[PDB]
């Protein structure tokens, strides 16, 4: 079930008035949001396409980035985190009875544009990161709204982060990559190769039966404790790069400090293929989904290294963003479903 | 005789043997470039019977380039073999990054060559005509190939920027593409608003090809405001070039200038950080900054920045970056020129020309040191065409079609837009007219005329037909309204 | 090899020129070589004397401010 | 009147960007042969046109005027230039530095005068944008490229807030911010970087100018009475158009939610502005009499 | 699919200045077009219609008529042609980047008041169609500007027209209705029957006659036709590959009908009787009615097209009315 390929056609076409910057997959219904050049946050129906189930402008500005995120309280909900060029984010509820925003709140404090958010849940507790152009990484608490934690881990402005526990992975205009842990503030590890600002950073999460992977398995008791093998990495050079992530010096129930002999990453793989700036990056399975300006979408393997599949001239203009279903998660299914968004005001969705 | 170079005393002279190097014959720069091209052509066997006509084209080229475009004409139309020797170094380049070739393929990649290296200094429009009549001639008279397209300058686009290898790229893709990367530009870095035209393009396109080469260094030459540092900066931004502009004020000097470039080379060395430095000529003040220049290009360092304990350090900074990488170095001739290696891989200079007549650009051009290592572009002045292209892109969004225009019987000449059918293409015609008009009699002479007055004129003319068309509109709909209301309110009385 | 500034293809006129310049260094004469600026003193120069057993090349670029003091550094390393 | 409003609009354009540094005479012929091109594309002008009639209000005239702007046309065309630049950065060429305090009372205590060999130049400098003052900058022919950035408007957008960078650090500007730029030396040099850029607006005497002022002064000290006249009514009729205007707009409201009163009120203030109208159609021509008898004058003054 | 029923209540109450003139529906957004009494251009968000997008004074007088297309060839983009009482038909693009209205040109040269316009595109050829009260009919270029011919296919003013291919059908103030090709100008057949001058006359596009009725019909592309009249009725015609069938007679409007539009085997009528009801065009008897929908006539009505495979067939339908408002139908 997670040797899901998508056709060589896509199963439905989604026109919107602008350029398309972000799109995700709602976790248990078949809904799409759509985050556009206008900040206008749109969802869609997938078997009924020709009408957005619900559209609302809530920024002045372009979205640059979504994370959706299905609450697990020991009521059940989804959290719709938008962040935009008009130094805010907003975070937004969604009703599956009125079909229909219910903004909740609003997070403000960002010296200038923000690109990238991420929401996750430990236990019982909501939490939201961002990373923005004045170069500070910034989690807040989804529950009571005020800032928790800052932090400028780079020089340059910061593109990308991700999020797994209390660790941070973060990419910036700089070139260069950096992992945080989050609640020392401390950069546990900085990572060089890639020569064009990232595009895109995001943890290799673990998986738990497969006949055999190579990216998603721990190498011994010490990384299966680790909790985290690799991450992925793209950039404007055309290239997606696998670095492994050193060990820093850990402590039982104690802040982990960084190794001064193994505090750099060591990149394994270096995929190659893609014809401009590789924009996003997505890991179902054992496939890594991309997509870049050549107006393509590549998947490759995890095991070979190789491009399986191309999907040549699947926009107009530019390709902005994929979203698949989350496959390391218990709570999320992964269903068979990928969905992508491009630069020629347009959306593209692959069932089946 | 050339400027630069000093009459020497005859006491000295006397005692010296002196050895007259001319130019070499037709027969040997043939048998040179055989020899090149055959190396060249190593690559892609499939076309080895075909060295002997490519080089007899470059020399015959070269020969009548040197013959027609005298120094009687302009003072920079120097040709050597060096050109020759450029347009070999293109060729492998091209080839050597670039997809599976065929015969068309092969020829239109050495006329875009020969274009951006014989003909990238020429000023005048039948200068340019004339070359490329001649790249039809050299074609037809040595490479007899048939189903070969335009050879203009601006029907050959070859770049390596919408893909992986050097390839022929359409022109539409291409504009596309540099239209969503410039507005990617402007919205991470300064933000001008630029209007993208051929020429615009061409001159990307070519000053992309000078900045991806190994000390690869321009010279911009062209009338002001036509985007010159603009283009340059944005094509470093897309290669990932740092750029470093010398902000040299009037209470400037030689410790300044001399700070810029110890910084500039130090972080492309000690940094490894590519660096595009846009030398502008206002920047270079007097002399001294000109000579400084001149030994940052001839050579590829500067060593009267580095002397003493400055040199002392900068030897340890080598020697602690070249332990960094592990390399094993020990003696200071290798530490100095694998410095000077990194300088000259890592750092362009483009220098940014802006009115030639005047004597510190003619002693910027004329210098040996610039004038052999810089690839000279002469951007000019606009043409009639690229004025049209703006003037359209910049009144396509304003109202002006709404009263009735009657098309005019003019001559065929007289008009740069393509045929009148709109008012909008008289408008066009109307200002590209006036603005010839006005600098013919200015008495502007050969100098460069800048499009600053044109494009200011557009701008304020789209900007007054804006707010002329909306009082005009508000005052008729006020009028109508009161009559209409007038109407009714007699209309009513009438009836009752 | 096309892009190594070094390489020299051996023609008539090369040859001819290293042989009047090996015959002139020889009789214990000092050479001023002169023409256009594209004529290619240097390259055959520095083909001559890399591509000789007999002589060792200490190579000054003058400019505008030479003075005697860069000549004899020049020299002391040699 | 709209059949003609491309080309004024063609007129006025090209009369603000391109005149601002010729004397009368060039401006005439330029002015000649730029609608000899309108009438070859076949694009309707006003046969009538005049700059100041179609760019310049009557308030803003006597608002220049009493700042202390000369009454010459050509002075008062090259302020219409000069504050109708509102992207480019206007240059005054004044040798008799006279202009400063024109745009001084213009612009009361906002304006700042700034000079380019001050040696606090750039702090201050930093300060006026960062406030917003009107900086007039003294000794145009000194231009310090340290201000470049300002004079080419290549600003960068930080979110809600615009910023320039200025000496070796990034400064904050201001909405109402203006920069003048003065020089008194007609030879000085003007760096091409600066001249492509600004509006060079030429504030200076010339025989020409002789001319024309020979003949203002022979018909304001020869026959006042008629130039006093075309004033009374200039301003007359400007002052009934206004009040029509007025009265209209009160009769429209009248009309949607006396009646009579004011429809004859309306009547009467047509009739009296078409009497006015023939009035000032049979007086004005006569002007152009004697602009046919003191050409000599102005022929033996120059 | 394309057997939607509309609700009998209103999902959005956009609310204008002036009565509504003529509504449009954009080919693939949720944006609607609402035209006023004053000439001004409304544009409304489906999801947001308290404040309106972008308001334009396009005529000072009263628009008559307007269409839009998504040009399908130079980057496409929407056209906008509006007509109104003052002998000017503007031309206008809707810009999704901004979201604002963007004058493109005027077509100018009719003599009197222009009654309707029509946008058709051709392989690469944008053309607009527009018929004043001169008895005259303009075949307009969209790039070009100028006219390609003339031709008076009626004795009195026309009020409607419709293109479909290079055959042309305009309705007059007379009941003798006809249909004119465009390029060769000549008239082939003139047919009466009603009482009351038309509203509305437009093709039927196949899809009881969505289906070509022989073979010489299915190679020539027209077979039938409906138009509507004054006559409180709906007439439905049959037009020859020289003299017109009757054989359907349907009725019940209590005023006059004012435009129609055909989705499919199922057909929406509008008229002045301040009500809205589909009648089939098999059974040709109404089964769904809506009163009480505005507290004046209905004026227009806009439908998507269900005869284009590049337009998608949206279960959304927007009625104009005279009450300064706006009825928009959802699902
Ligand atoms: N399409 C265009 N191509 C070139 N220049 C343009 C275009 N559109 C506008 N410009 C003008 O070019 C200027 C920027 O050019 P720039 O490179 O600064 O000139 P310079 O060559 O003097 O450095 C802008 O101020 C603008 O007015
Ligand atoms: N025999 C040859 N083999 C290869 N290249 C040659 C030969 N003769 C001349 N050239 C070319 O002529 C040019 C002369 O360059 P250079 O020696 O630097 O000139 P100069 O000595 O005047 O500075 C070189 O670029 C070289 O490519
Ligand atoms: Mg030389």
């Amino acid at each position: 079930v997670l040797k899901w390929i998508p056709r060589n056609l896509p199963s439905c076409l989604i026109n919107v008035e602008s350029s398309v910057t972000s799109v995700k997959l709602h976790p248990n219904l078949p809904i799409v949001f759509v985050a556009t050049d206008h900040g206008k946050l749109y969802a869609f129906d997938l078997f009924n396409y020709t009408i957005p189930l619900a559209s609302l402008q809530s920024h002045t500005k372009a979205i640059t980035s979504m994370d959706v995120l299905f609450t697990n309280y020991t009521k059940n909900y989804l959290v719709i985190v938008t962040a935009s060029k008009d130094l805010q984010i907003h975070v937004f509820k969604w009703v599956s009875e009125e079909c229909k925003f219910q903004q909740i709140r609003s997070l403000l404090g960002h010296e200038h544009i923000v690109s990238a958010v991420k929401i996750w849940q430990k236990n019982n507790d909501v939490h939201i990161a961002s990373c923005s152009r004045d170069q500070t990484v910034k989690i807040w608490d989804f529950h009571n709204g005020w800032s928790l934690k800052t932090f400028q881990p780079h020089s340059q402005w910061v593109r990308s982060i991700d999020v797994l526990g209390d660790y941070i992975i973060s990419g910036s205009h700089d070139t260069t990559l950096r992992l945080t842990h989050w609640p020392s503030g401390n950069g546990l590890s900085v990572g060089t190769g890639h020569e064009f600002p990232i595009e895109k950073v995001k943890f290799i999460h673990f998986i738990e039966d497969s006949p055999e992977i190579r990216f998603r398995t721990p190498s011994t008791d010490r990384y299966k404790n680790w909790g985290m093998q690799y991450c992925v990495s793209a950039s404007r050079d055309r290239t997606i790069k696998i670095w492994e992530i050193p060990l820093p010096t850990l402590m039982a129930h104690r802040a982990p400090i960084p190794n001064p002999t193994d505090s750099n990453f060591r990149c394994v793989l270096t995929l190659k293929g893609h014809l401009s700036w590789v924009r996003d990056i997505s890991i179902r399975g054992q496939y890594l989904f991309s997509c870049a300006d050549d107006k393509s979408v590549r998947c490759w393997d995890l095991n070979t290294g190789q491009c399986l599949h191309v999907w040549e001239k699947l926009h107009t203009g530019f390709v902005n963003c994929l979203d698949l279903d989350v496959d390391f998660d218990s709570n999320v299914t992964p269903r068979q479903m990928m969905v992508t968004g491009g630069l020629d005001c347009k959306s593209n969705v692959f069932m089946r | 005789t050339d400027p630069g170079r000093i009459p020497m005393s005859e006491r000295f002279t006397r005692h010296a043997a002196i050895l007259y190097l001319g130019y070499p014959s037709g027969k040997s720069l043939s048998q040179i470039y055989e020899i090149y091209y055959k190396a060249i052509f190593k690559l892609v066997p499939e076309f080895r019977s075909y060295t002997e006509p490519f080089a007899r084209a470059s020399v015959h080229l070269y020969n009548e380039c040197k013959a027609r475009y005298s120094t009687g004409l302009q003072s920079h139309y120097l040709f050597s073999p060096r050109e020759l020797t450029r347009l070999v170094r293109g060729v492998y380049t091209a080839i050597n990054t670039g997809p599976r070739q065929t015969l068309r393929s092969l020829i239109r990649l050495w006329a875009y060559e020969a274009w951006r290296i014989f003909a990238d200094r020429l000023v005048g429009v039948k200068e340019k005509n004339s070359f490329e009549q001649l790249l039809y001639e050299t074609v037809d008279k040595y490479l007899p190939n048939q189903d070969l397209g335009n050879i203009s300058s601006t029907s050959l686009l070859f770049s390596g920027l919408l893909s992986l290898d050097f390839k022929e790229v359409n022109k539409t893709d291409l504009v596309n593409f540099i239209e969503e990367r410039f507005k990617t530009f402007c919205d991470e870095e300064l933000e001008v608003p630029m209007v993208i035209h051929e020429s615009m393009v061409d001159h990307i396109l070519r000053i992309d090809r000078a900045l991806k080469q190994v000390q690869g260094h321009m010279m911009l030459i062209g009338a002001s405001r036509t985007g010159k540092t603009i283009l340059t900066r944005f094509v470093a931004w897309l290669n990932g070039l740092k750029i470093v502009q010398p902000k040299i004020h009037r209470h400037s000097n030689l410790s300044d200038f001399d700070m810029i470039l110890k910084k500039a080379i130090s972080d492309c060395s000690l940094k490894e950080s590519r660096t595009c430095l846009i030398i502008d000529e206002s920047n270079i003040l007097e002399t001294a900054f000109l000579e400084r220049m001149n030994t940052l290009l001839a050579n590829a360092d500067i060593p009267d920045l580095f002397q003493g304990e400055e040199y002392d350090k900068l030897l340890n900074n080598l020697r602690n970056k070249t332990r960094s990488l592990g390399l094993l170095l020990d003696t200071e001739q290798e530490l100095y020129d694998w410095f000077v290696g990194e300088i000259a891989k890592n750092l362009h200079v483009v220098f940014t020309i802006c009115d030639p007549t005047n004597n510190k650009s003619s002693a910027m051009i004329s210098s040996p040191a610039l004038f052999n290592r810089c690839i000279i572009n002469w951007m000019g002045d606009w043409d009639t065409k690229t004025m049209s292209q703006v003037a359209n892109n910049m009144v396509d969004v304003v109202p002006m079609e709404f009263t009735d225009f009657i098309v005019p019987e003019v001559n065929k000449e007289l008009v740069f837009t393509e045929p009148i059918q709109t008012i909008r293409d008289a408008v066009v015609n109307i200002l590209i007219h006036f603005d010839r008009n006005f600098y013919q009699k200015m008495k502007v002479g050969v100098n460069p005329r800048s499009p600053g007055y044109f494009i200011d004129g557009l701008r304020a003319l789209v900007k007054l037909v804006t707010a002329k068309y909306q009082d005009l509109q508000e005052n008729q709909r006020f009028v109508n309204v009161g009559l209409e209301k007038l109407n009714e309110s007699v209309l009513k009385v009438n009836e009752l | 090899e096309v892009m190594r500034p070094d390489i020299v293809i051996p023609t008539i006129d090369t040859i001819k020129h290293e042989k009047i310049f090996y015959d002139l260094l020889n009789s214990k004469r000092g050479i001023i070589l002169c023409g256009p600026p594209g004529s290619g003193k240097t390259m055959i120069m520095n083909n001559a004397l890399r591509n000789s057993s007999l002589y060792d090349v200490v190579g000054i670029n003058f400019s505008k401010d030479t003075t005697t003091e860069h000549i004899l550094s020049a020299l002391h390393r040699h | 009147t709209s059949q003609e409003l491309i080309g004024n609009c063609i007129i006025s354009s090209i009369y603000e960007t391109y005149f601002g540094h010729l004397n009368e005479r060039e401006r005439g012929d330029m002015l000649v042969i730029l609608k000899r091109l309108l009438g070859k594309f076949a694009v309707k002008y006003d046969v009538n046109y005049r700059f100041i009639d179609y760019l310049v209000t009557l308030d803003e005239k006597m608002k220049w005027l009493e700042c202390g702007l000369d009454k010459n046309d050509y002075f008062l065309e090259n302020m219409s230039i000069v504050m109708n630049s509102q992207d480019a950065v206007p240059f005054l060429l004044d040798p008799s530095s006279h202009m400063i305090t024109v745009i001084s009372n213009y612009y009361g205590n906002k304006t700042v005068l700034l000079s380019f060999l001050e040696e606090g130049f750039v702090k201050r400098l930093e300060n006026a944008v960062r406030f917003g003052s009107v900086v007039i900058i003294q000794d145009g022919e000194f231009f310090d490229p340290i201000i470049s950035r300002l004079i080419s408007r290549e600003f960068n957008h930080a979110g809600n807030r615009v910023t320039v960078e200025i000496g070796d650090h990034e400064v904050d500007v201001s909405g109402d911010f203006k920069l003048f730029i003065h020089s008194c030396d007609p030879s000085g040099d003007i760096p091409i970087f600066l001249r492509s850029r600004v509006r060079l607006v030429h504030f200076v005497t010339n025989k020409e100018s002789i001319e024309t002022r020979i003949f203002d002064i022979t018909l304001t000290e020869e026959n006042a009475e008629m130039q006093r006249k075309r004033e009374d009514l200039i301003k007359l009729n400007t002052e009934y158009r206004l009040k029509l205007k007025n009265l209209e707009k009160r009769l429209l409201e009248e009309l949607n939610n006396e009646l009579m009163v004011t429809l004859n009120n309306l009547k009467k203030e047509a009739m009296n502005i078409e009497k006015k109208l023939s009035e000032s159609e049979e007086f004005f021509p006569q002007f152009d009499n004697l602009v046919e008898e003191y050409s000599i004058i102005g022929k033996h003054s120059v």
